[PDB]
């Protein structure tokens, strides 16, 4: 009489549909999706295998492989609304293995950054942790394509990877990409600025050159995603696609 | 000019207070062989300092935080000027030893605009790249990306070290700043090899020197890397 | 130093430097606890370190650490110190901090608060003097209220006059004059400054002593009513009134001089019931007549000397006199025991009136600790940096020999293997004055450094062989550099093709002249041919050692290689003295011809701030003389703190940038020449 049986469903509804409905109808007033939403969006239908559904009960992130047009890739999306406290390590530690996966069999990796929900407020193995996906991105660059698509406001070392990959799309009026906040920049510099104004996706795409381009909001990017990933091989042993011509 | 020698003047060359400042090139002129320190672009971009020394007569690649200079913090030309130093260096295995006292990246608006993203990330991308023989001591200080840029958690940095004033804080500042204020967080982690004292820094260098001469490591084939520039 | 007698358990050090080292060592030696007080900047300082515990006082400021009576008082209680000894300086001519300690429980380590107070006025220790029949400056006894008082007294005593400041010391507020005229002014800026620094106002008038000669008797006398005199010390070579260059055995005086000026300070100090060390001074004419100048109640810089010739630990005899126990030796067992020499070596600029206190962190410092009969006072380890707080004197250099000749050539190669780097010190003028040929004979005077150097310290003015010694070790070091400069691993990929030069010629330029040197290599000797004159050169030629022995001719020197450029700039201590050379190879030479001098004014003569920041206090005051490399005011941003220096060398005009002042960027900070 053992009620694990139970108990693996009774996860895996918490890990699917989170402990309730609030933070999901949050993030829906707010405009953007989830996590999962933007997976099943960005992925073919029913082709979507998550790995790791298990990990200090959560994570903030979920990660796995899928098929766009028929061709495999790998994905992370963040899911830090109300959902982590802290980027532990169990969150890098997924992102690494997912990117090992990836080169290994030799698959590009697609990552949607919304760390926005809690953005640190406490850790020491964070930095640890990026420092290891700065290591895993070096290593890819040139071997597998790398697509960063940031979906909310990213702060601190964080910025880094998307930075490091070959490509960077941005959301319009709800990706914010900054190193530091514009309160310190008060504190320190000690002038007036937002966030939009600091690190939105004007900024990004006008005047900074550090994203690539902006769309008008999730479902837009995500099928502008699809479109541009159907233009890039799989690896650098593969030659240009070619398809059909009329 | 022995492996070996003791350099005591580095034991209090580092100030107790962290609102004081001290000369990165000191530490360097008494580390290295005979005090002889050629520096590559030693006035643009003062708050960080590269160049070519000997240690034990086998050439090396310096790379240094400059407290002096804006307090030791990144910045886009800085950061440009040591990416392509340790690319260089590493090219044509050269081995790096680098002193690590930054306290994070400058803010400001100014910075944003002209792509401080981009341009640290080319620093990154140098130290992570680089598959030479690579020593790091950090002196003071290492906070937030800019500790992992400055070759820290194992994508830079075949031996670490830190002085007995060093000390890493993610956001530094009663019960949490004595546990964070020294490196025994990093140690027992694992995030540096030993806490040395600064007059063997020196010797302990020219013996990791000699130990890494043979480093050789593996990477996936490519045409060539996507720098980020 | 036998430990069965019984003496105090936990002495206390109230002192700094290396004076507290060396009473701190001496403890040791004796079996006692020692404690260490110590502000907030010197807890990383050897006598700190070579205590059994230290005591933090106080902050920077001597005025708040080594004067906060009330502190060194709440340590010596949370210690239990039984006694305490207070060095030189400080706290040990304070009458207030003896009868402090000898109220409460302590024992103090130094003479009674009666031979203090007696001795601590300038007045009142002539009248003293004078009362206890021994022979006396002449002089007017009393205060002086005006300066024609001073004229009317000056008209007997002689044309010769002197501005004396009562108490103090440390030769300050004291002058000449010659005139009448001089008599009125140089009494009213004295009674001025007085009021200013001194705050007692009271002065006298002196009738001046042409060619004096600076004498010291050691006197030590328990509390039994024993005394007893060590010899005697001479200390002529000063400036601003402070000496430099001590000799234990006096060669101008003889054996019954010595004795009569030794019973003449054993009878004072009997008079003014001494019961410990303490030193008299005179001062010796060119016919011998001393006369009494000041009583020094507490232990001299320069004791050292008088020990070694002696064989006698000064504050090992202190000690026990402070415990009680008599004097273990008598008259007839003090003896003089060959020759010995001090020099102070301080953190100076010997180019600047002989002598300028300079700042900076040491990053070398080797003391010649292996040669024959030498020994170093120094509370200095590398690493040490000179703060403005303290004196800026770096070690007591002593050497001993069966004579004069023996410890002079012992100090002269003492100096030359002293490694200091880091601040600028005065060794230079020491070795000069120590081989100079006056003082060789023995004729000197306190302006021996006034007469000697009219305009200044110059440096060592070489001669011909010298300087072709000098040439020829310079080429030598830097065809050695040239030739390890080819010295690579085998490649077994391209085989480097050493050059086979066999005559290296060299252009030098040395001072404004320049020199042709044709050198040659045989193994470990260079031949070296300068202006048609041959030398040989040999050595070991390690190039990474600070000090290099060569030979040349069969003489041997000991160079230092302070710096060198790729351009051919090179700097050679030679001789205690820094000299630049350029050298050039002949074709280089003759291509720098063609090169076009540029003027050096620099640009901005306006120093524009390197970034923008309040400035919480400025060190210096408007008006001062600076030059480039001097801090003048703390700016603050990002919280961090840098002080500065002035952009360009000028003489402070005024400090734009105040307290308060949150100057941008690349702007104006203090006006400069
Ligand atoms: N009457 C004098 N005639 C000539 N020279 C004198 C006379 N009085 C003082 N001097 C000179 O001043 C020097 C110092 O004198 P003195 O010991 O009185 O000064 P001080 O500053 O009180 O000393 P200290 O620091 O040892 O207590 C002497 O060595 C001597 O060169
Ligand atoms: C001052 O007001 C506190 C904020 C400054 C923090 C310092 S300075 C800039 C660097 N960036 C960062 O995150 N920490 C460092
Ligand atoms: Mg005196």
């Amino acid at each position: 009489a053992t009620s694990v049986n139970e108990r693996i469903e009774n996860k895996r509804r918490t890990a699917l549909l989170g402990g309730g409905q609030r933070r999901i109808d949050a993030q829906h007033k707010r405009g953007k999706l989830t996590a999962r939403e933007r997976i099943s969006l960005l992925l073919d239908p029913g082709s979507f295998v998550e790995s790791d559904m298990f990990v200090e009960h959560g994570d903030s992130v979920v990660t796995g492989r899928g098929r766009i047009n028929g061709r495999l890739v790998y994905v992370f999306s963040q899911d830090f609304t109300v959902f982590g406290r802290s980027l532990s390590g169990a969150h890098a530690q997924k992102i690494c293995k997912i990117m090992d996966q990836a080169i290994t069999v030799g698959a590009p990796v697609i990552g949607l950054n919304d760390s926005g929900g809690a953005r640190i407020q406490e850790g020491v193995e964070s930095l640890a942790g990026y420092a290891d996906i700065f290591l895993r991105n070096v290593t890819a660059s040139g071997v597998i394509p790398q697509i960063s698509l940031i979906m909310g406001p990213c702060a601190g070392g964080a910025v880094y990877s998307p930075a490091l990959t070959d490509f960077t799309f941005m959301v319009k009026d709800t990706s914010y990409l900054f190193i530091t906040g514009p309160d310190v920049v008060k504190s320190v510099t000690n002038e007036d600025v937002t966030q939009e104004e600091l690190g939105g996706a004007k900024t990004h795409t006008t005047m900074s050159g550090v994203a690539h381009r902006a769309f008008e909001n999730d479902v837009d990017a995500l099928c502008n995603l699809r479109d541009f990933f159907n233009y890039l091989p799989l690896s650098s042993q593969d030659p240009a696609p070619v398809r059909e011509c009329h | 000019d022995p492996s070996d020698r003791l350099v005591p003047e580095l034991d209090t060359i580092v100030p107790l207070e962290s609102t004081k400042a001290y000369n990165m090139v000191d530490i360097i002129h008494s580390v290295v062989d005979e005090r002889e320190f050629f520096e590559i672009m030693p006035n643009y971009a003062k708050n960080i300092i590269v160049g070519f020394a000997r240690m034990n007569g086998r050439t090396v690649g310096i790379v240094g935080n400059q407290p002096k200079v804006a307090s030791g913090c990144l910045d886009i030309n800085s950061s440009v000027k040591g990416a392509r130093f340790v690319r260089f260096c590493d090219a044509f295995n050269i081995p790096l030893i680098t002193f690590v006292d930054v306290p994070g990246f400058l803010p400001g608006t100014a910075q944003e605009y002209g792509g401080i993203i981009r341009h640290g990330a080319k620093l990154l991308y140098a130290f992570a790249e680089a598959t030479v023989p690579k020593v790091t001591v950090i002196t003071r200080k290492a906070y937030g990306g800019a500790y992992d840029v400055m070759s820290s958690k194992h994508l830079c940095g075949d031996t670490n070290y830190a002085w007995p004033t060093a000390e890493i804080a993610v956001m530094g500042a009663a019960e949490y700043i004595e546990k964070f204020a020294n490196p025994f967080p990093a140690a027992v982690r694992g995030f540096v090899d030993d806490i040395i004292q600064p007059s063997s820094t020196r010797a302990r260098i020219c013996c990791d020197l000699d130990v890494l001469a043979s480093k050789k490591v593996q990477r996936p084939w490519r045409k060539h890397a996507n720098i980020p520039l | 130093y036998d430990p069965n007698e019984k003496t105090f358990d936990k002495i206390l050090v109230a002192n700094r430097g290396e004076i507290a080292c060396r009473v701190i060592r001496t403890c040791k030696k004796m079996g006692i606890k020692t404690v260490a007080i110590h502000s907030d900047v010197d807890a990383s300082s050897v006598h700190v370190k070579m205590a059994d515990e230290a005591v933090c006082v106080g902050p920077a400021p001597t005025s708040k650490s080594y004067l906060n009576m009330d502190a060194i008082m709440e340590a010596i209680k949370k210690t239990r110190a039984q006694a305490v000894h207070p060095g030189y300086g400080f706290l040990s001519e304070n009458k207030e901090f003896a009868r402090c300690l000898a109220a409460e429980d302590v024992v103090f380590i130094g003479p009674d608060t009666h031979a203090i107070q007696a001795m601590g006025d300038k007045i009142e220790s002539k009248l003293l003097a004078k009362k206890a029949e021994v022979n006396t400056i002449p002089g007017f006894d009393g205060v002086v209220k005006d300066a024609e008082e001073a004229v009317r007294i000056a008209r007997e005593i002689g044309y010769p006059v002197m501005i004396k400041a009562s108490a103090g010391g440390g030769g300050k507020g004291m002058r000449i004059a010659w005139d009448d005229e001089e008599t009125r002014d140089g009494f009213r800026l004295s009674s001025q400054e007085a009021a200013s620094s001194f705050g007692d106002d009271r002065l006298l008038i002196e009738k001046f002593i042409d060619n004096p000669r600076h004498i010291e008797i050691q006197v030590l006398g328990d509390k039994h009513g024993n005394a007893l005199w060590l010899n005697e010390r001479e200390c002529s070579i000063q400036r601003r009134n402070q000496k430099v260059v001590e000799e234990a055995p006096s060669i101008f005086l003889d054996a019954e001089t010595r004795r009569a000026m030794g019973e003449q300070a054993v009878a004072l100090a009997r008079a003014v019931k001494y019961s410990s060390a303490g030193t008299v001074e005179f001062l010796v004419d060119s016919k011998k007549n001393f006369y009494f100048l000041e009583m020094n109640t507490r232990l001299q810089v320069e004791h050292p000397v008088t020990e070694c010739i002696t064989g006698l630990d000064l504050v090992q005899e202190m000690i026990r006199v402070a415990k009680g126990y008599p004097l273990r030796h008598k008259q007839a067992d003090i003896r003089i025991n060959g020759w010995a020499v001090e020099c102070r070596v301080y953190a100076e600029d010997p180019y600047k009136s002989f002598g300028l206190p300079s700042i900076g962190r040491l990053s070398q410092y080797q003391e010649p600790l292996h040669l024959p009969g030498v020994r170093v006072d120094s509370g200095i380890q590398p690493g040490s940096d000179i703060s403005i707080y303290y004196d800026p004197m770096i070690s007591k250099l002593i050497t001993y020999g069966s004579d004069r000749t023996e410890a002079l050539k012992r100090m002269a190669d003492a100096l030359d293997n002293y490694v200091i780097r880091g601040v600028t010190h005065n060794i230079a003028l020491l070795r000069e004055v120590i081989i100079n040929s006056r003082f060789v004979k023995g004729d000197i005077s306190t302006k021996f450094l006034s007469d000697v150097y009219p305009d200044g310290f110059k440096g060592h003015m070489l001669t011909k062989s010298e300087k072709n010694q000098l040439l020829a070790i310079a080429s030598s070091l830097f065809v050695a550099f040239q030739l390890r400069a080819q010295h690579f691993q085998e490649n077994s990929r391209m085989p480097v093709i050493k050059p086979d030069i066999a005559n290296w010629e060299l252009s030098v330029k040395l001072h404004d002249k320049v020199h042709t040197v044709v050198a040659s290599n045989n193994g470990s000797v260079f031949s070296v041919e300068v202006d048609g004159s041959k030398l040989n050169v040999t050595s070991t030629w390690n190039l990474a050692s600070p000090l290099l022995s060569v030979s040349v001719d069969g003489t041997q020197r000991t160079v230092q290689c302070l710096s060198r450029e790729a351009g051919g700039n090179m700097s050679i201590q030679f001789l205690g003295t820094v000299y630049k050379v350029n050298i050039l190879t002949r074709l280089a030479a003759e291509l720098n011809k063609f090169m076009l001098e540029k003027v050096t004014e620099d640009t901005s003569s306006v120093l524009r701030s390197p970034m923008p920041g309040v400035v919480v206090a400025v060190s210096v005051k408007p008006g001062d003389a600076v030059a480039e490399g001097q801090e003048i005011c703390v700016i603050e941003a990002m919280k961090m703190q840098n002080s500065m220096t002035a952009g360009k060398t000028g003489t402070v005009k005024s400090v734009h940038c105040q307290a308060g002042d949150t100057v941008g960027e690349g702007d104006l900070l203090v006006e400069l020449e």
